[PDB]
């Protein structure tokens, strides 16, 4: 068996959702911000936000909504986790003591059901009579909000419309009414139904189905002054209330997909809309009052306000202040002005909240020769693309270097005192026949620049047609200086060439240090790339020189230096190249038993291959023979996001299901079959998507630092900005920390009453297993934050083993020292 | 696709056994003894008739590729039965086959099993499988005797006497090289034909075509009487040389 | 000739790697040196010599040389390790069962989450599986181990059935005692949970129905660890076994023993209401408790769901390959 420890170095920074209301007091205006597994509670002031409370939950926050049922003084919070854990929460404050009350809780998972394409949707009735959940295709789940439903028991109503895009509870209806945009073969439609708690079924809804835009994406429930619904698309915004149908199709919104909405004026007169290029719009509902004493909707208008960060969630606070929650870039507070500035914008940034964004890749480099190590991450996407330099000093110091284009891979080249970074920018087919970039970026603002003139695929004869307005990716290699981070050079790759992999190394007997890039020829027609290049560059005297190119018959997904040879993965094939005295790559040996060799790692003459669907394989190079030998494979099937080698026997992998696992050689030589079965000995639900595993640590090492129980250091970067560390334990230390977890879980009160053991259980749609081989460092490091009565309750009857004492009792003070030492690794 | 497992009578003059100096009578004797060894051993073990026959067909085929002087027959027999049990889903442990073999064999014969009987049999399995070219599925005259008899309608007692008499002939044909000359379908017809001649029955009357004097042709196409008589002659010669007389 | 199996050497194949672990040996992917065809080699080791050549392999050789259908896997030949020269006793080299190489296996495609099935893809999948199951049942053979890992589909949309290690002949007239525990617990029929031991070809149909439901949810229907918990899950959906629906349930060894928590009513149509009508009816008939009322393979091929499927329109499943990275 294997024993390992996982700790969170930086908490998730991406804003996944944001709501406003009156949660902490019926008087205060609150802003609740949801990051993955984290809830942040703020109070709105005239200058910005006053933080008041932050809690963690043992689950990914999927639904977050505030509501106030009749009889309550203040808003209650509903949260549903991605594992279908539901709860209702209340804020309670006793002077200086702030705690969160779990008023109702339960798990709403169905034994049978198909998870929907557009994900979990949760909505609440305007009269707070029920919670609507869309979890599975063809089913609508109702949790009625009666006082007695402390377990959140619920029932399903059959839904004929299997493919639902979005749903909201409508306002101004005699009964609870839902408006949803659904898809069937005839296009998209908007339909309404009524929800009967007494009959536990749908009844026919207020207004007829109307055919809507093919890409109708979002539903807005308009308030009482104008009752009805607004439907947002790619080209058009339409309003449907009974027989009234109004539609506006302004050309400005066609340019970029609108992804978020929020109401500015409670009457429903003004709504905010945001799109992928960061543009912020005002949707103004023009009023017409009729002599009948009735208010109708005269027209819909869209006005451009300015630019914000590419926003996942928008929420208007008060006065002119709007909170911009971004998953791709930094979140913000921005102020909307009545008067435009001299550039024509009504939006002026107030504060910027760091978001490590999507961490596509990262490397650890000791820039100041300090023995410490700093993390240079490829973070953000599109216009919010950035490099972020992260160092310890008690809080992490983070420097942001804007790239304004999507960064893909990073590697450090010390000989050149610079970094190589792969990046891609979005250009659009323009009337010249060529393309035009939407904004300047690093690949265009480089001091010197080049464009590969390779003739490898020049023969083409493959017709690819272009329509005006379509997007394309343009890929570059950026040479960025390690002190200034000035983009010294930008190399543009071939048209339709994607840069997928990057290394910096010396090969063979060649003393020069090269930047090597692996690419793929990507055409929309192809299911899987069938052409690609390995390109050898040399950065010398401020210029990048194309040294050599090797044509391959696939995508070079991953490369790594291997004892002076180049190890590259081309689709199914895993290949080892030698670097000749003629400065050309020469194939030595190949391995073909793979579906898609997405990830490669090495140690000595051993190679760990990460496959698209077949998890991880341990390969070896037999130098005596000049070829590859399969040592052992993980036959349990898994979709891999990244892999890493821990030591000669233990191997770490990440799943696309937000799960982590460790495989070990069975080390039992009874049969050849046993030796070839990598056995999964560690299983752990991380809750994050790991893109990059990287050996290194950010802790200062003077050699004088007390030696921690943990051995080894692997840092990993995730989609939500979370950075973590995996380290190994001895059998004795694991058992101690594991036994302590079981004690802590009985003592520590969970938000929503979610069992910790359930949360960390390995979870796929098809499987669920108890965690094994992994210590949740955050539970261990919370021992220091529980009250003294609880600390002594935890240590009661706790015994040590396999050490100086075979059975030694623990006191609360003994563990405080151990956990404090464990806090030194993060 | 599938191998050919039938030879002509004239070809049996050129089995390996014959060419190493064994005379026709001796090889015929060895075949009878090996088959009857397989039969008796499996009968003691309680084995189905198909399992006994499958082993015999393996045994008979085996000595179409090898010589009796280099492969002791009772070891071969025991191995065939052992494999047949697995093929026909009536398995037995090799130790149990050896046990029964010891009871039925005298000390000289059990000497063929050498110092380690179980091992000598288990080792031969590799050769047996390669010899029969991994064609494990075998059909036997029994199933056809019953499929054809079911289509006869008439005196219940005359047809049952025909079947049992024919069944006894099938068991006896396993001791011969007929298994290697004619498909089982023909064997089943030949034994019905033989039982008919001896019982003074006219089988055509029991068929759906009572005025079709060559009654078998509706069961087995393209079979001349020449073949049925050749088969009958071979079975009856076994009864004449031996003490036993026609079953009746 | 092509029929002389057991003699050709495994030298004739370049071994590409180990595709999976089997029962009687490991399964390797290989390329034929002469033709370039991709094959799958199953290793049979008689070196153990506990009881000689494994019967699981004997079944797969005996049956698959008889069965010739598009939806049944094809054994091409049996080849051997270099044998010891003129020393047959010392020879411990293994034998290899050569099969066609199928691109993927259903469990791997689903466990990895890399498949989406439209109704039309499920139509093509099931028509092939049941047509091949029908072929086998017409030949009086029972598979007895129908799981997602024994269903191999290549990217062309052709489905083939594969692990016949447990297959045995079934006679309707002659009831025979058979091994109780045959099909994997997730896909095990209800009668075998009570231990019929004289079961019908309907056992395989129940497993295929479990697959039919699974293809519409992407999650197996009856996931349990113990035989009782499985009967409970089946009962929550299909109804509890009782003479009212399964008159002969009282004859089964464990009927009185393995009672579910309640006498549940059948909800199959309610919990699967999101399924097309033509398909839902097929599921209801395939997941019938009483095996003598459970539909046959042929009857499913004469159903509204499968009757009018043209196998010219293979309709391969949606396998993502590019952009799976980003
Ligand atoms: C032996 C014969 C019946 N056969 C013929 N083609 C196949 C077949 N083909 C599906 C298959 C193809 C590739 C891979 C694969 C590829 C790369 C790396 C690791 N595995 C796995 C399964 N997979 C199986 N099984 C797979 C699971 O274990 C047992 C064998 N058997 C087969």
């Amino acid at each position: 068996m294997s024993y390992n420890y996982v700790v969170t170095a930086q908490k998730p920074t991406a804003v996944n959702g944001c709501v406003t209301g009156h949660f902490t007091s019926a008087e205060d205006l609150n802003l609740l911000i949801a990051k993955n597994t984290r809830l942040e509670i703020y109070v709105v002031t005239a200058e910005g936000l006053r933080p008041v409370k932050e809690v963690g939950m043992y689950g990914k926050i999927a639904v977050m909504e505030l509501f106030r049922p009749k009889g309550e003084s203040k808003d209650l919070l509903f949260i549903l986790t991605a594992k279908y854990n539901a709860c209702i929460l209340e804020y309670k404050q006793s002077g200086e003591s702030i705690d969160i009350i779990t008023r109702a809780h339960g798990n709403v998972q169905d034994r049978i059901g198909r998870p929907s394409e557009t994900g979990i949707i949760g909505i609440i009735d305007p009269e707070c009579r029920m919670i609507g959940l869309r979890l599975y295709d063809g089913l609508f789940k109702v949790i009625p909000l009666d006082r007695d439903n402390k377990e959140l028991k619920a029932f399903n109503i059959r839904l004929e419309e299997l493919h639902v895009i979005d749903v909201k509870f409508l306002y101004g209806c005699q009964a609870p009414t839902i408006c949803f945009v659904y898809q069937d073969p005839q296009g998209r439609h908007v339909k309404t139904y009524e929800v009967s708690l007494r009959e536990k079924e749908f009844n026919k809804g207020p207004w007829k189905q109307e055919n809507v835009e093919a890409e109708a994406s979002m539903v807005i429930a308009v308030p009482e002054p104008f009752g009805g619904a607004i439907i947002i698309g790619q080209e058009s915004i339409t309003y449907h209330n009974g027989d009234k149908y109004l539609a506006i199709a302004p050309p400005i919104i066609k340019q970029s997909t609108i992804v978020c909405h929020n109401r500015v004026d409670p009457n429903g007169s003004r709504y905010l809309l945001g799109d992928m290029e960061g543009r912020l719009f005002m949707l103004l509902l023009e009023k017409e009052e009729q002599m009948d004493g009735t208010v109708t909707l005269k027209d819909l208008r869209v006005e451009l306000l300015g630019e914000t960060s590419i926003a996942e969630c928008l929420t208007y606070l008060d006065n002119g202040v709007v909170f911009v929650g971004s998953r791709l870039g930094d979140s913000q507070l921005v102020k909307l002005n009545v008067d435009s500035n001299e550039q024509g914008s009504y939006v002026v940034a107030m504060e910027t909240f760091t978001n490590l964004g999507p961490i596509v890749d990262m490397c650890v480099v000791d820039l100041e020769r300090q023995g410490q190590g700093q993390l240079v991450t490829c973070s953000g996407a599109f216009k919010e693309g950035s490099l972020r330099i992260i160092r310890n000093g008690q809080k992490l110091h983070i420097r942001t270097v804007p790239l304004y284009e999507s960064p893909r891979k990073i590697c450090y080249q010390e000989v050149s005192q610079c970094f190589g970074v792969l990046s891609s920018r979005i250009e659009v087919q323009d009337t010249s026949g060529g393309t035009t970039a939407l904004r300047p970026s690093a690949s265009t603002q480089a001091l010197s620049s080049s464009v590969s003139s390779s003739k490898l695929f020049s023969s083409s004869t493959a017709p690819h047609e272009t329509s005006f307005g379509e997007e394309v990716e343009v890929h570059n290699l950026l040479i960025i200086d390690q002190h200034t981070f000035e983009v010294l050079h930008a190399h543009q790759f071939l048209q339709n060439e994607y840069a997928l992999s990057l290394v910096s190394c010396k090969l063979g007997k060649d003393p020069n240090t090269y930047f090597i890039v692996g690419t793929a020829m990507v055409y929309p027609e192809e299911a899987e790339p069938k052409q690609g290049r390995i390109v050898v560059f040399q950065y010398s005297d401020g210029k990048l020189q194309t040294v050599a190119e090797k044509e391959v018959k696939g995508a070079v997904y991953s490369m790594v230096e291997f004892n002076g040879k180049l190890l590259a993965s081309i689709n199914s094939t895993v290949r080892l190249y030698e670097w000749t005295t003629e400065k050309e790559l020469r194939t030595e040996c190949n391995h073909y038993n793979n579906i898609m060799a997405l990830y490669l790692k090495t140690k000595g003459d051993f190679i760990l291959v990460g496959d698209l669907m077949r998890s991880v394989l341990l390969l070896a190079y037999k130098p005596m023979e000049g070829n590859f030998e399969e040592i052992a494979r993980d036959f349990n099937p898994n979709w891999m996001s990244a892999v890493e080698i821990l030591d000669d026997d233990n191997f770490l992998g990440a799943e696309n299901a937000f799960n982590l696992f460790v495989c070990q050689k069975d080390s039992a030589a009874t049969t050849d079959e046993e030796r070839q079965h990598l056995q999964e000995v560690g299983l752990f639900h991380l809750g994050e998507f790991v893109n990059v595993f990287c050996h290194g640590s950010l802790v200062m090492q003077n050699l004088g630092e007390t030696s921690t129980p943990t051995q080894g250091s692997v840092l990993f970067g995730t989609v939500n900005g979370m950075i973590g560390l995996v380290t190994s334990l001895s059998e004795s230390w694991y058992n101690l920390l594991l036994d302590m977890q079981n004690r802590l879980n009985k003592v520590i009160k969970s938000v929503g009453k979610i069992e910790h053991s359930f949360w960390r259980s390995f979870h796929t749609e098809r499987k669920t297993e108890p965690a094994t081989g992994f210590i949740d460092g955050d539970l261990i490091e919370s021992f220091l934050d529980i009250s003294r009565p609880k600390m002594q309750e935890v240590v009661a009857n706790l015994q040590y083993d396999d050490g100086s004492g075979m059975k030694r009792e623990a006191t609360a003070d003994d563990l405080i020292k151990v956990v404090e030492e464990l806090t030194r690794i993060h | 696709t599938k191998p050919c497992w039938y030879w002509d009578k004239k070809d049996l003059a050129h089995t390996p056994s014959q060419l190493e100096g064994l005379d026709p009578a001796t090889e015929a004797r060895y075949r009878r003894e090996g088959a009857r060894f397989i039969f008796d051993v499996g009968t003691r073990l309680g084995l189905h008739y198909d399992t006994l026959a499958t082993g015999i067909i393996y045994f008979h085929r085996f000595y179409m590729f090898h010589s009796f002087k280099q492969f002791p027959r009772y070891v071969t027999g025991a191995c065939c039965l052992f494999l047949a049990g697995k093929v026909e889903e009536t398995p037995k442990k090799c130790k149990d086959i050896i046990k029964t073999a010891r009871s039925l064999l005298n000390d000289v014969q059990f000497g063929q099993f050498g110092d380690d009987p179980k091992e000598e049999v288990m080792v031969l399995e590799r050769i047996l499988l390669q010899t029969i070219k991994f064609d494990l599925q075998v059909e036997h005259p029994y199933q056809f005797l019953l499929k054809y008899a079911k289509q006869l309608k008439g005196d219940k007692n005359k047809i049952q006497k025909l079947v049992q008499m024919a069944w006894t002939f099938v068991n006896d044909s396993l001791c011969t090289t007929l298994s290697l000359q004619w498909e089982p379908e023909i064997i089943a017809v030949a034994v019905m034909y033989l039982a008919g001649r001896l019982c003074k029955f006219e089988i055509q009357e029991w068929t759906s075509k009572p005025m079709y004097r060559r009654w078998w042709e509706q069961f087995v196409q393209d079979v001349p009487v020449d073949v049925l008589e050749d088969i009958c002659h071979q079975i009856l010669d076994l009864y004449s040389q031996g003490k036993q007389q026609m079953p009746h | 000739t092509e029929s002389d199996w057991g003699k050709r050497c495994v030298d004739k194949f370049d071994i590409i790697g180990i595709i999976g672990e089997g029962t009687y040996g490991q399964v390797y992917k290989a390329k034929d040196k002469d033709t370039g065809e991709l094959v799958a080699l199953k290793k049979v080791r008689l070196d153990n010599e506990k009881e000689g050549f494994p019967i699981t392999a004997i079944r797969e050789i005996k049956i698959l040389r008889q069965l010739i259908h598009r939806s049944v896997v094809n054994m091409k030949e049996i080849v051997t390790d270099k044998q010891d020269a003129l020393d047959f006793k010392k020879d411990k080299g293994a034998f290899y069962l050569v099969f066609e190489y199928m691109d993927h296996d259903l469990m791997g495609l689903l466990e990895s989450g890399l498949v989406h099935f439209s109704e039309d893809h499920i139509k093509s999948f099931m028509k092939q599986l049941m047509e091949g199951l029908e072929y086998c049942h017409k030949k009086n053979f029972l598979h007895r181990d129908i799981k997602c890992s024994n269903i191999l589909l290549n990217n062309s949309g052709q489905i083939k059935l594969a692990d016949f290690g447990l297959a045995r002949l079934y006679n309707s007239e002659e009831s025979r005692p058979y091994t109780n525990k045959v099909i994997t617990l997730w896909y095990r029929p209800p009668e075998l949970l009570l231990g019929e031991e004289r079961y019908t070809p309907a056992i395989d149909v129940w497993s295929c129905g479990c697959i039919l439901g699974e293809l519409f949810t992407k999650k197996p229907i009856f996931q349990a660890n113990l035989e009782l918990a499985q009967l409970e899950l089946i009962s929550r959906l299909c109804g509890s076994p009782c003479p009212a629906v399964w008159p002969d349930v009282i004859r089964l060894p464990y009927f009185n023993t393995m009672k579910p928590k309640k006498q549940y009513r059948r909800r199959l149509r309610e919990e699967f209401s999101f399924i097309p009508s033509a398909a839902l009816d097929l599921l209801d008939h395939m997941l019938t408790l009483d095996p003598s009322k459970r539909c046959t393979a042929e009857q499913t091929l004469q159903s509204d769901f499968l009757k009018d499927v043209e196998l010219s329109k293979m309709a391969p499943p949606d396998l993502p390959h590019w952009q799976d990275c980003h």
